[PDB]
């Protein structure tokens, strides 16, 4: 949910301008070993609560790959590139999971974001720094505490 | 206007990876203007997941 | 359903060998304009009928692309490249949708095929020729008649 | 070996899906010749009709 | 050189019609481990001889990959998909190298083909089966005998 | 030349450690419309001067695309993701050219960096912010003044 | 449509120059083919940069 | 050190895009520890270039 991102005064905040009615996003995750995920989130607001209807589907992950073998440690910090394509705000990310044995596992992410209301002004090109962390989990990951920090900026030399 | 400095977050994820169906519920809080959020997640169906939980995390 | 493919004697037919217990497949469709689909099918058999439980999800199709604008005419005939990767039969295809004006819209397909029963013999590298056709449809495509023909082969020189 | 696959088979099918946020359900009934590598099927959109996207993208999934 | 492809009467042969003047091609090869090559060939004819000025450049092949470790055995037979893209005859191929250990190493190819002279008719979508083979070589591959066989067709039903 | 990057103390500076002997890089540029470029630079040093031997090859750019039509305005500021793969420092970038009419044209870049001297210590995972600008040029771009600024960092939180 | 001047039996001359992973090479080629049968063969000789430190197979579709 | 605060840059690029051969010479200066550089570029062969100069810029 890109509502939880620090936007500075000089960049249009599409996500905070999408409420109360809300917005939705669609995402593709293309992993380097052929694993491919698609995901959707419908984001609404009632009172002081955001509501998330999320769907996630993944196919073609190799049996001995880091995903099926659970050999991942964390996502490395990333920078999302935000731009308009065919009337829609789009975010592309070069992502990398850290693996056990200190190797990395590359994933390319594309997200398209759509405000529910008509006329929500699209922002200009910008960058969004991301960092995501599992703060804690039980042995089988049945319970997980998750944290994210995000900051939008204009890149060098204005960041 | 509509968004407060402190917000609550309710979440429901349904999905399927490698043919394995799952449901995950989430409850948390965040500060939209500081760009920070936290969430407690619980696997309702499909536990224990046979895949890395990490692949799901950016989708919460 | 790759059981509907003509396999010659010299090529192992993974799909007919998967029955009566059946098999499943997973597929990704990556289109040239960023549209991405995933699909699954769980194939079982009861008597003289195959049963197909299919799921299909697609994201990131541009509003003015040929998919959302319905500018496609047909899938062109194709050739699926079948091979083993990480102990799993895998098919890769260079696909193209014919468009209005005889332009083409490209899609890269990868399918992984998994038999229900353990120790079903995996085939060697081979090709599967494909042609799929909507024989008829009503105005809004609420009713569609579909046809497929598939033949497995070893490629040149044969 | 003993596959129990007949020269003439019936095909039953149910597809559920979502493209671009648009949910749909499609039912299928057809027949095929496994050893000739041929099949045909009548498909009917049960939910989500009319589809706002090209039907062609679905066809290889049936 | 796609002039060496058997073209049936019902498919336009862009390559043979490009002569006597000739044609050129540009190609990219994208390997699954990040290795990427580009290649160009300018093809001319004098008397009974074709002349080829070829350039080939490759980058980002990992040190322990099958290419730098010379663990490839052969290209598997393939099928090139030929179509007009942005007004230019283009060929896309799902290719696979057989490796030692019976694994496969994937490469995606895109070639653009351009006749030197005006008036060369552009073909409709077609397929070209390929098989390429090193017939013999010396120990260091300083000397190699190469063979290719290619046949254009329309795909199924035929 | 990544020697021109402000590195903080907590991140290993592979490029400044590569001198006096120098280093080389190889790069692939994959544009969204099929244009593909490969490039190499051999970087050496004598006294206060860096010497660059650069090669650049590109294929499959369509005649109607923004590159051959010269409709680009600038590269948008970017962030390079730096990591080790198969013992080699590798940089991946999600790049975009601003076009006339304020559309964007996407390019994916991968660079591999290799010190000439043995035993130059590889850095851990980090990011490098970039911005590049044509400050001035003559009408035909026969003369161009170019500027770049780069800063290495660890990302959020810091 | 016109006469191509392409004979059923043709000779093939070729020179390849290239660079893979920083390694320069020159390869000369001489062969024969049957254009209408879609068949060709060629004798290749590495003139410069031999022995090649990479798999020869990656070059083969480019001759 | 080998790295000085203010350094010079000499460059020669040779290339070929879509069949078009070119040669470009560069002379510049930079500040390695500040991560800043600039260069004057001159097309010596193949001018005027038939493609966008921008595609070349990260390779100097
Ligand atoms: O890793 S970050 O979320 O602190
Ligand atoms: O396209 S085929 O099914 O006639
Ligand atoms: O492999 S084929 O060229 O005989
Ligand atoms: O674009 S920056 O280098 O001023």
């Amino acid at each position: 949910n890109r509502v939880f991102a620090e936007y500075p005064d000089h960049i249009q905040d599409y996500f905070k301008q999408s409420f109360p009615k809300g917005y939705s996003w669609e995402r593709s995750l293309t992993f380097e070993d052929g694993g491919i995920c698609i995901a959707r989130n419908d984001i609404t607001m009632e009172g002081d609560t955001f509501y998330n209807k999320v769907r996630f589907h993944g196919v073609n992950f190799p049996a001995n790959g880091p995903v099926m073998q659970k050999k991942t440690l964390k996502w490395e910090p990333s920078t999302e590139k935000m731009y308009v394509r065919d009337g829609v705000l789009t975010g592309d990310i070069t992502m990398a999971l850290l693996l056990e044995g200190n190797a990395h596992y590359r994933c390319d992410s594309r997200t398209t974001y759509k405000a529910k209301e008509k006329g929500v002004k699209l922002p200009g090109y910008h960058l969004v720094d991301h960092c995501i962390e599992i703060l804690s989990h039980d042995k089988d990951y049945n319970k997980v505490k998750l944290y994210e920090h995000a900051v939008a900026h204009s890149g060098l030399p204005d960041n | 206007s509509a968004i407060k400095p402190d917000m609550k977050i309710n979440l429901r994820m349904e999905g399927n990876v490698n043919g394995h169906h799952f449901v995950i519920d989430g409850d948390g809080t965040g500060k939209p203007f500081e760009g920070k959020q936290s969430m407690d997640l619980e696997v309702k169906e499909g536990g224990p997941l046979p895949f890395a939980f990490d692949i799901l995390t950016t989708a919460f």
